[PDB]
């Protein structure tokens, strides 16, 4: 049986952080047999935070930064957690699902240095 | 966005391979799809092979993948193997931006032929150990068991993946009933039976 | 088209493929399990390697002379076609007048076509 069509929504941008900005990733269609998805996310993990995930480095970047990712309650989410490690996310069999997140940025180092600020990092489902 | 046309691959030995129809729904996007497989162990052992490995779906669109025995019939034959079949979907980009790419996952169990029990008793076959704290799940027969609304009483347990002549152990509540009651997700992805739990 | 860079970290011939992506391309050169029609008639599954060329798609497949011949190519009756070594890449769509090939990436289905007249049988 089929499992989701997956729609993940990008995000616009010493221990400060900038106020959360939501986004999601939207499950929909899926199958009628769809029944749970273990979730993480992966990156390159920031040199002084394991947690946060690393800006990418350029002639313009900015630095002393790194991105935070939360769960729906806001909740810090373990960058590069083992399945082990991960809970089970329950799905509505057959139908469109929502799952929220928020990025932040955080501060790394003072002072921290304007700059642009970019990032990529990989979301994985495991379907039970 | 892409989709999987299944939540597992079942590989029968001898099969010369088996697909996996990978879809994009967005008229307006194009992915580059990136795909492999990896062991029980998370380690790309090249026993499953997946071709095309590399390529890009432009618009509303189907392609499949092929995945092939490249085994060389080495792996047990008295039970299942687990492998993971991981395809990842890569967007496009048109500032500040964090942006994902999506991998989706699902088990790829290789089937040696000939086994003694077939996979519909399978379930039934499931046992338990209970102690104080735990709930151990032993699987006595030649396939990997996805257990999952498993529940003591009212309390409802961690989902488990109970190894082929293997066993699996969850949290269990101190307050928890004395009846378990278990189903599982089978070859088609689909919930079986409500079954009550045997103790071992 | 454009993909960011870092999300192929991992695939050695990055920029190569990047490049032939972004600029349309399927497909990229590699050795493909592919079922193989001739003249519509389903010859065979099995790898074929397929090499950057002058096609539409970018890539074309390497077929030799033998495994031509063993599809029903009448070898003689192409020009030339005995000067090539045995594991050369014949050169089918320009070798033999109105002889076609196409990759459907999809399903990875290699449609092959060669004129009756090239043909042994």
């Amino acid at each position: 049986d089929n499992g989701c069509s997956v729609a993940a929504e990008s995000t616009n941008f010493i221990g400060a952080t900038t106020p959360v900005v939501p986004f999601r990733i939207l499950l929909s269609p899926c199958g009628n047999a769809v029944s749970a998805v273990k979730v993480g996310f992966t990156g390159v993990a920031d040199s002084h935070n394991a947690n946060l995930l690393a800006l990418e480095n350029t002639v313009s970047a900015a630095s002393g930064l790194g991105i935070q990712l939360l769960n729906e309650q806001q909740n810090q989410i373990p960058l590069n957690a083992p399945s082990s490690a991960l809970s089970w996310t329950t799905l509505t069999p057959g139908k469109p699902n929502t799952l929220n997140f928020y990025a932040r940025l955080m501060a790394t180092q003072v002072p921290v240095t304007a700059g642009h600020i970019n990032a990529t990092a990989t979301f994985t489902l495991e379907y039970q | 966005g892409v989709a999987l046309g299944a939540t597992r691959v079942i590989y029968p030995a001898g099969q010369k391979q088996e697909q996996l129809a990978v879809t994009n729904n967005d008229e307006n996007s194009t992915y580059l799809i990136q795909s492999w497989v990896e062991n029980a162990d998370g380690v790309k052992d090249g026993r499953f092979i997946v071709t095309p490995p590399l390529f890009a779906m432009k618009g509303k669109k189907e392609n499949t993948l092929r995945i092939l025995d490249a085994t060389n019939n080495q792996l047990p034959q008295d039970r299942e193997s687990l492998f993971w079949m991981n395809v990842k979907a890569i967007p496009s980009m048109d500032e500040n931006t964090l942006q994902l790419a999506i991998i989706s996952r699902i088990k790829l169990y290789y089937r040696p032929a000939k086994l003694a029990l077939p996979p519909d008793q399978a379930a039934e076959k499931l046992r338990f150990r209970r102690s104080a704290n735990s709930l151990t799940l032993i699987n006595p027969t030649p396939y990997y068991l996805t257990v999952t609304e498993l529940n003591a009483g009212t309390r409802v347990l961690e989902n488990a993946l109970v190894p082929p002549m293997g066993e699996s152990t969850v949290k269990l509540p101190s307050d928890a009933g004395s009846n378990i009651t278990y189903r599982t997700i089978n070859d088609y992805g689909a919930l079986t039976p409500k079954m009550t739990g045997v103790m071992e | 088209l454009y993909f960011n860079p870092r999300f192929l970290a991992d695939d050695p011939q990055a920029v190569a493929d990047l490049s032939r992506f972004e600029n349309g391309q399927e497909l990229p050169p590699g050795t493909y399990r592919v079922d193989i029609y001739l003249n519509n008639g389903y010859m065979a599954t099995r790898d074929v390697t397929f090499n950057t060329g002058d096609s539409e798609q970018g890539i074309v497949p390497c077929l030799t002379r033998a495994q031509l011949a063993s599809m029903g190519l009448n070898t003689a009756s192409v020009a030339g076609m005995n000067l090539l070594a045995d594991d050369a890449c014949v050169p089918l769509t320009t070798m033999v007048q109105d002889a076609t090939a196409h990759l459907d990436v999809g399903q990875q289905r290699l449609n092959l076509t060669i004129p009756q007249a090239f043909m042994s049988n």
